[PDB]
């Protein structure tokens, strides 16, 4: 059946792929990573460091990529998004990752 | 598989007769994408994908000490929330 709360696991979405000078957006199809993790905030008052919190995170990246139609003369029109071969609960790494909250369906077309 | 659901939990260390320590401890949601190129030209450090989520948080705790010690909280209710740092 379907988990309730699905483990963070490859899922099929959406992104948009758009590169300046190109007109069009072509939204191309790929695995993002979604799910659930296990997460839970210490109860005992005073210790250190914060137990950071795991999220769902990409594991084995493979990249694609698609030739934007309509691009100017000089410019590249072959732009590359990844594919999410495995995905993982970790550490939002801050220094690769931008780890934030909720946003209302972030990989349209603008 | 299936991950459970964001709740509280009996802290079964500081946990007494009578006197349970709960701890909110589950599951939430979170995805993980390609940054888009909208976020790109926001950020200052570029970083390739982008992180959406919320962790099992307390919605409300109470401070309490505890087997003599322990200054410890009692999580009263919980939820999915930020996941802070
Ligand atoms: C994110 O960036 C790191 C470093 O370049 C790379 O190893 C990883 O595969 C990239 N993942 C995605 C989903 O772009
Ligand atoms: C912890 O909170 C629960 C629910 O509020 C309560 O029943 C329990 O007795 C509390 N334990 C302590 C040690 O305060």
């Amino acid at each position: 059946k379907e988990p309730l709360r699905p483990r963070c696991r490859p899922i099929n979405a959406t992104l948009a792929v758009e590169k300046e000078g190109c007109p069009v957006c072509i939204t191309v199809n790929t695995t993002i990573c979604a799910g659930y993790c296990p997460t839970m905030t210490r109860v005992l008052q005073g210790v250190l460091p914060a137990l950071p919190q795991v999220v769902c995170n990409y594991r084995d990246v493979r990249f694609e990529s698609i030739r934007l139609p309509g691009c100017p003369r000089g410019v590249n029109p072959v732009v590359s998004y990844a594919v999410a071969l495995s995905c993982q609960c970790a550490l939002c790494r801050r220094s690769t990752t931008d780890c934030g909250g909720p946003k209302d369906h972030p990989l349209t077309c603008d | 598989q299936d991950c459970p659901e964001c709740t509280l939990q009996e802290n079964p260390f500081f946990s007494q007769p009578g006197a349970p320590i709960l701890q909110c401890m589950g599951c939430c949601f979170s995805r993980a994408y390609p940054t888009p190129l909208r976020s790109k030209k926001t950020m200052l450090v570029q970083k390739n994908v982008t992180s959406e989520s919320t962790c099992c948080v307390a919605k409300s705790y109470n401070r309490v000490t505890v087997m003599g010690g322990f200054k410890v909280e009692n999580h009263t209710a919980c939820h999915c929330s930020t996941c802070y740092y």
